[PDB]
């Protein structure tokens, strides 16, 4: 029934500045009698249960620093905090708890900001035991890049497939705050003894040209 | 204080049924209510159900009305919930919680639902050498693809554990009803292949371990 | 090879360090020390300094848990020792040695500190020692500014990688371990003074690196113009990217005239333009203000000579 539309999707601030989130809800959620606003704010650690911070669009929770402020009403409401430390990066929802059945936002993810960093491609020929028991994959890394956004293409000289191509991306790093990525090209040793180039490229903003690093069978 | 234990992680297969626990210790647990939440990678947060241990019990979700049945202890403080006609798409995580006038603000430990016909198999693992036709300037980087593994844990250290500085494991991919994944790791190029570089493997679930030296 | 090492001693006092008796004049005989090296590091470093090379600079200071810690820093060489006693017998117990004391690494390039350290225990030691084989260490890389500030790296932003061992693992003797740093990416913000300290859990020991970044910048040369229809002056020479800021001098010389092929220009010269561009690197714009060119003058070339601590001792040319 009730659409919770969670904004932005993934905003990456430093630390020590306020960042903001936005939530609208496709009906009211503001209670006529006892003037409350039936909304939840929570957040969830990275690979942990979500803790609530905020309810009733407003009054933070017990334990919960001041620096988490929930404004808002009607079916806009906003969670801003002043100073954004180490212990704020994580994911946060909100919740309407007004009509059945409850529902949740898309959730916006807290990253940090960083400058930008071109990844560090580089690519890998099947290995001698894979040929003799089983089939062919091809891997290319890619490690530490700001930000995340980055695209994948291959080519296999000339053509192009995303047939068999499985990547694989990591969360921002504990300790360089990067994103490193994978990419394999699952294949059999068939089809693989007829092609001689194999090229792994990408598309960052660090660079208008893509890397491209390719070798021959 | 108040707490909530839920049941390990359930391993089964499509179309079977699931059932989980979610005792409540701390409190008056037949006057409180218990709401269910699934969370599955990609969907973020969905609200399945409540029940109240006491005269008014169950009220479902629009689209968890067949699936997902609820039902209560009182003797014991145990909260189930029965999962049925399980598909693919049901491999998420499931959150017990008290509910509250404002919210949860409660939370469980979680359960994790996994669905899947595959038998559990070792895994294959292989080195990943840049190759002879190379041109490793000051750093080399070397890999331990590891293919064709179901359950989930698995382990994967650099010379036991003595190298875990620029290691890079990334998050297991499912693969004909098998997972896949890959490590990865930065030396230069005055230590391999000077001194040798082995990652070894463990697999709790099928308890095999393996360490294989990466070789151009 | 030098066989003797001058040094001051502070708390200064002439001393020397010797790697058959020397008959000692003019020093105290508390700092005339007859060095012994069961490791063999420092010793094997004093062999391997160039030949001619300059007399390196030494410090010698009293630690405390005798113990004299002795400091040799040269262009050369970095090496921090531990020593334990008319001529004072001492034993050489600690080394830290790098012989890449000053690396100069290109902007964007990945940089390799190397460090090498070997330790001897004494006798008191490995007598009173039931260990297992040797000791547990740790390697800390830090960046140094008259003092101490941020440590980079141990056993942490933007990388910096440290990687330490032994690889021998013999329970018995001195032993020998190699260590390393890394450092991804280098930006002109992280030049400066590095300190790598080994912590053992007898002491610690510490040596200095100077890690120093350049760029060798991008010459060319063209005619001005001023948009006019007749001519004033007005020569160009543009030098573009480069990050040391001092040691650049513009000069001007015309190739191939009736007086050799090394005779600088004449005439009005001034150089003000320059740029920052957006990676730290700046640009420049030399002018030139020739005279009229004669007939003698033909088949000549004129040409502009950039130097920078990033180029050769003969710089770069362009005509
Ligand atoms: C230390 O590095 C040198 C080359 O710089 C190498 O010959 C030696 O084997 C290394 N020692 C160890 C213990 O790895």
């Amino acid at each position: 029934d009730i659409v919770m539309t969670q904004s932005p999707s993934s905003l990456a601030m430093s630390v020590g500045q306020k960042v903001t989130l936005s939530c609208k809800s496709s009906q009211s959620l503001l209670n006529s009698i006892n003037q409350k606003n039936y909304l939840a704010w929570y957040q969830q650690k990275p690979g942990q249960s979500p803790k609530m911070l905020v309810y009733f669009a407003s009054t933070r929770e017990s334990g919960v620093p001041d620096r988490f402020i929930g404004s808002g009403s009607g079916t806009d409401f906003t969670l801003t905090i002043s100073s954004v430390q180490a212990e704020d990066l994580a994911d946060y929802f909100c919740q309407q708890h007004y009509s059945t059945p409850l529902t949740f936002g898309a959730g916006t993810k807290l990253e940090l900001k960083r400058a930008d960093a071109a990844p560090t491609v580089s690519i890998f020929p099947p290995s001698s035991e894979q040929l003799t028991s089983g089939g062919a994959s091809v891997v290319c890394f890619l490690n530490n890049f700001y930000p995340k956004d980055i695209n994948v293409k291959w080519k296999i000289d000339g053509s192009e497939r995303q047939n068999g191509v499985l990547n694989s991306w990591t969360d921002q790093d504990s300790k360089d705050s990067t994103y490193s990525m994978s990419s394999t090209l699952t294949l059999t040793k068939d089809e693989y003894e007829r092609h001689n180039s194999y090229t792994c490229e990408a598309t960052h903003k660090t660079s208008t040209s893509p890397i491209v690093k390719s070798f021959n069978r | 204080q108040v707490q909530l234990q839920q049941s390990g992680a359930e391993l089964v297969r499509p179309g079977t049924s699931v059932k989980m626990s979610c005792k409540a210790a701390g409190y008056t647990f037949t006057n409180y209510w218990i709401g269910w939440i699934k969370q599955r990678p990609g969907h973020g947060l969905e609200w399945i159900g409540d029940i109240y241990p006491g005269g008014g019990y169950t009220n479902y979700n629009e689209k968890f009305k067949v699936k997902a049945t609820l039902t209560a202890d009182t003797s014991s403080v145990t909260a189930y919930m029965q999962l049925s006609s399980l598909t693919s798409e049901d491999s998420a995580i499931y959150y017990c919680t008290r509910e509250g006038n404002y919210g949860f603000a409660y939370w469980g430990q979680g359960t994790l639902v996994t669905v899947s016909a595959a038998k559990t198999t070792p895994p294959s693992v292989y080195p990943l050498a840049p190759g002879s036709a190379a041109q490793t300037n000051s750093m080399v980087t070397l890999g331990c693809l590891v293919k064709g593994y179901f359950p989930e844990p698995v382990t994967v250290t650099w010379n036991s554990g003595s190298l875990s500085s620029g290691v890079h494991t990334f998050p297991a991919v499912l693969q004909s009803d098998l997972y896949t994944l890959s490590s990865s790791v930065t030396v230069p190029s005055s230590t391999w292949p000077s001194e040798t570089v082995t990652c070894n493997v463990a697999h709790p679930a099928s308890s095999t371990k393996v360490d294989k030296k990466i070789v151009p | 090879g030098p066989a003797v090492i001058e040094c001051w001693f502070v708390e200064k006092r002439p001393g020397a360090l010797l790697l058959e008796p020397p008959p000692r004049p003019d020093l105290d005989p508390e700092l005339y020390l007859s060095v012994h090296d069961p490791a063999g590091a420092l010793q094997a470093a004093f062999r391997r300094y160039p030949r001619g090379a300059p007399a390196p600079h030494c410090e010698m200071s009293r630690f405390v848990p005798a113990w004299l810690m002795v400091s040799i820093s040269s262009p050369v060489l970095s090496l921090s020792s531990l020593l334990r006693p008319l001529i004072t017998m001492a034993t050489v117990v600690l080394t830290v040695l790098t012989h890449t004391p000053a690396p100069r690494v290109r902007l964007g390039q990945d940089a390799l500190l190397d460090l090498s350290f070997a330790y001897m225990p004494p006798t008191s030691e490995a007598a009173s020692s039931l260990a297992p084989g040797p000791p547990p260490f740790g390697l800390e890389w830090r960046r140094q500014h008259l003092g101490k500030g941020h440590l980079l790296l141990a056993a942490a932003q933007e990388g910096a990688v440290a990687f330490a061992a032994w690889d021998d693992d013999e329970p018995w003797g001195p032993w020998t371990g190699n260590g390393t740093f890394w450092l991804p990416r280098v930006q002109p913000f992280q030049e400066g003074t590095y300190l790598a300290t080994i912590h053992l859990p007898y002491l610690q020991g510490q040596v200095t690196l100077e890690l120093a970044v350049y760029k060798p910048p991008k010459v060319s040369l063209m005619p001005a113009t001023l948009a006019p229809g007749e001519a004033p002056p007005e020569l160009l020479c543009l030098v573009s990217h480069f990050y040391p800021s001092g040691g650049l001098e513009v000069e001007w010389e015309l190739r191939g005239g009736p007086g050799g092929r090394s005779q600088k220009a004449e005439g009005q010269r001034w150089l003000s333009a320059l740029r920052h561009h957006s990676d730290g690197s700046v640009s420049l714009s030399g002018h030139l203000q020739p005279p009229p060119v004669t007939t003698e003058q033909h088949g000549a070339r004129y040409a502009c000579r950039i130097h920078h601590p990033s180029l050769p001792a003969s710089g770069r040319s362009a005509e």
